[PDB]
């Protein structure tokens, strides 16, 4: 409890997840990971951004805040849900935006708390959507900022293949796992990393 | 331009060590450093008196050890003048015997009773005599 | 990380010298397993890349893996090799010619590189060592050398001359340190 | 100056003059050096008398042959053993020139005798410093007195170790010599220390001083003797007092061979 541990969960909006056919449930099942998460110590935070098709945005920005939280993730997604970008309209998400904003939050909480001590920042990426050639410099732009900020990402496929992301965890030391059945979200949140 | 921090550290007690004007006796490594931080502690008093201005000489058990005092005193000189050099004006010269410098003078009177003095009183009555004269043949 | 392409080929000291009890177990098996660690360490950091790996024993060289791109292979060699061990003496010179055959090849914008796991004094090779060091510098072939408590001069200058890489091990913490370090990617 | 002389006394001695003292240079921690001695670990390793060491052939067979095998072996660096004559060199190392077929030590080391050469000195020092256990200051034997004391002015670190079979020491000749000791004795009393053992320890301490250089470098020191704790007395080898604040130079172990190697490691990872 000693270190404060941020861990930022970017969540892949994409309309796969109509192919995973639940997002509500996925949504049920990152809440209770999270408040474990922040259970666990006092010093961790957690923040959560979603990547969605047109772009990158913030969904929430401490445990006590879970309520809060659990509110905002509802509502924000909701209003994610718009028609554009639908089904397969667009195959790819816009993971390169959604780090840059995560990497910005990492390092803005992390000069407050250099005037205190160090902080610990983990990256998670739950990634439904495929890559794309257009989107590898950004995403790898964003990939070597976190792998020299030592700042791990790590990826949870629950389906499509993004190798970027599986490249982006071996560079960054981070850990990828391809999801043999999906249901199983939780468990791999809580155990997998 | 500057100088060890050695040498600043030791250099009063080592220019006191020498005023003494007759003897003294100095520790130092077990050779790494020794001779370039005397060179370095006699640009203390490279001119401690205008009027006379003292020599150092060094002496040497073999050739080889010759060349090593040579190439470290090369190194901080740089040169005898500032337009090149910063520590020392110095000049400085290696030698040894006539026996080693100069292989023909041993090769030619090849005889017993032919000592190395005696060579060089040899060579020079041979440059008078041409001098004199017989340069032509002698 | 991605930004290019590696080629290194892997060099294992095989002489009676490794048998020994100083490191765990005894030196061939600490390093074999931590050699297994680095290779899915490397090949996760650096996913389009290519390994190949030769052995020096009873006073020859060996391969013990094809040059190739399947970290699987590399593994699978590494454990295969625990159980004929180590005997004799080093072969370096025809090592060192097997692998620049290999690297040659390459293209342009890939690296050359050679690492070798040293625990000998010499090598028993007749040929002339020091045109083979010149002729890695010219075909851009960088060695490294990690020696287990040894400091012989020609390894030194070899692994300088041909970059800059004559690492010491003492303990299998340092020698998890140093396969660690060259994980590590070149710039591009 | 002489490198080392802090017990100071002996140049003094020798002028019949006192000059100024003074020690201008600083010096480093004793634990980059080690400087052991040998002589046995069981009560059963009765061979090394030394009543007559030129003529004991159990003694020289014995941990004078076999310890240095053990050492040289097990400690697998570049090496150079010293001794105090060629006779003895040649007893110790049966090398591929035996003296008889009667010689205890079977390894690869190389030779340095007589009639040294400029030329083929180097040869054996280019072997030395590229690779293996021998060559000149390597796996190799030398007698102390001999051209190995010049050294070479290479920056690697070409030795390591070197193992003293025997303390090098010296002899008084009944003529001129004889009638100096007999003057000394009539002036000082303490005559043999100073004028003979003294003079033989410095003798030894060129040769390790050339191999350890100086406070830049590191390196061990071995002295094989049955009398050596009368050359541990009065600071007459390196291993004395330099700076109170260095935490000593000490030697003793119940085996040096596992003591060098733990050494060796220390200083791999400094």
């Amino acid at each position: 409890e000693d270190e404060l541990n941020l861990l930022v969960i970017v969540v892949d909006a994409n309309p796969i997840w109509w192919g995973k056919q639940t997002l509500s449930k996925c949504i049920d099942a990152v809440m209770v990971l999270g408040n474990s998460h922040l259970f666990m110590n006092r010093s961790n935070k957690l923040a959560v951004i979603a990547s969605h098709i047109q772009e990158s945005r913030f969904l929430y920005p401490k445990y006590e805040l879970l309520t809060s939280a659990n509110e905002v993730i509802v509502e924000e997604i909701k209003d994610l849900m718009t028609k554009s970008d639908i089904k397969g309209q667009h195959t790819e998400t816009l993971l390169a935006g959604s780090l840059a904003k995560a990497l910005c939050y990492i390092h803005r909480m992390n000069k407050e708390v250099k005037d205190n001590q160090e902080m610990k920042s983990r990256i998670l990426v739950i990634k439904a959507a495929e890559d794309s050639a257009l989107q590898y410099m950004n995403f790898m732009n964003v990939i070597f900022a976190a792998q020299k900020q030592n700042i791990l990402i790590d990826a949870c496929v629950l389906d499509s293949d993004s190798g970027l992301l599986q490249q982006a965890c071996d560079i960054t030391g981070g850990l990828y796992l391809k999801v043999p059945q999906m249901p199983s979200l939780l468990q791999y949140l809580l155990w997998v990393f | 331009d500057y100088i060890y921090p050695e040498q600043f550290s030791y250099m009063r007690e080592l220019k006191r060590t020498l005023d003494a004007k007759g003897h003294g006796v100095l520790e130092m490594p077990s050779g790494t450093g020794k001779t370039v931080s005397l060179l370095a502690l006699i640009m203390a008093y490279q001119r401690a008196y205008p009027l006379e201005v003292t020599k150092l000489i060094y002496c040497s058990r073999t050739v080889p050890e010759i060349e090593k005092v040579i190439e470290e005193l090369r190194k901080l000189l740089n040169f005898y003048e500032k337009q090149e050099g910063e520590k020392l004006p110095f000049l400085g010269l290696a030698l040894s015997s006539r026996k080693n410098l100069c292989i023909h003078p041993e090769v030619t009177p090849l005889r017993f009773g032919k000592d190395v003095d005696g060579k060089c009183h040899s060579l020079t009555a041979s440059y008078v005599r041409a001098q004199y004269q017989h340069d032509t043949s002698l | 990380r991605l930004g290019m392409m590696r080629h290194l080929y892997v060099v294992v000291d095989g002489s009676r010298t490794m048998e020994d009890q100083d490191l765990k177990p005894n030196r061939l098996t600490c390093t074999l397993k931590l050699l297994e660690y680095f290779v899915e360490e490397y090949f996760d950091q650096n996913p389009i890349s290519q390994i190949g790996i030769i052995v020096t024993k009873s006073k020859r060289a060996e391969k013990l893996t094809e040059l190739s791109g399947n970290p699987r292979k590399h593994i699978t060699s590494l454990k295969k090799a625990v159980d004929m061990t180590c005997h004799g003496e080093p072969s370096l010179y025809n090592s060192l010619s097997i692998a620049m055959q290999t690297l040659k090849h390459m293209p342009g914008h890939t690296s050359r590189e050679v690492l070798i796991i040293f625990s000998s004094l010499t090598t028993c090779d007749p040929s002339n060592i020091y045109d083979l060091i010149k002729t890695l510098k010219a075909a851009k072939i960088r060695v490294s050398v990690i020696g287990l408590s040894a400091e012989v001069r020609v390894c030194t200058v070899l692994a300088r001359e041909t970059g800059g890489t004559y690492h010491v091990i003492l303990d299998e913490s340092h020698y998890k340190e140093l396969l660690t370090h060259h994980v590590s990617p070149p710039p591009a | 100056t002489s490198g080392t002389l802090s017990p100071l006394d002996i140049y003094p001695k020798i002028l019949d003059f006192h000059p100024v003292t003074m020690a201008t240079f600083t010096m480093t921690l004793a634990r980059v050096c080690l400087c052991p001695m040998i002589i046995g670990r069981g009560n059963d390793q009765v061979a090394i008398s030394s009543k007559f060491e030129t003529r004991e052939d159990i003694a020289v067979i014995r941990n004078y042959g076999n310890l240095l095998l053990e050492m040289s072996a097990v400690v697998p660096d570049g090496i150079v053993a010293f001794f105090t004559s060629y006779q003895y060199m040649e007893s110790t190392v049966a090398s591929w020139y035996e003296q008889g077929i009667l010689e205890n030590i079977q390894r690869n080391k190389l030779l340095f005798i007589e009639t040294q050469d400029g030329a083929e000195t180097s040869v054996a020092l280019e072997k030395y410093q590229e690779a293996c256990e021998n060559g000149r200051g390597a796996i190799l034997l030398s007698v102390a007195r001999g051209k190995v004391s010049e050294g070479i002015d290479f920056v690697h670190h070409y030795g390591r170790a070197v193992i003293m079979f025997g303390v090098p020491y010296v002899y008084t000749q009944s003529r001129i010599l004889k009638a100096r000791l007999e003057y000394l004795r009539d002036q000082f009393q303490i005559r043999e220390n100073d004028f003979l053992t003294f003079d033989a320890m410095r003798h030894a301490a060129q040769c390790v001083g050339r191999a350890i250089r100086g406070k830049t470098d590191y390196g061990l020191m071995v002295f094989a003797d049955k009398r050596f704790a009368r050359g541990d007395k009065r600071g007459k080898l390196p291993r004395w007092i330099q700076e109170h604040l260095t935490d000593a130079n000490l030697n003793l172990t119940v085996d040096e061979g596992v003591q060098v190697a733990k050494y060796f490691l220390r200083q791999m990872a400094q």
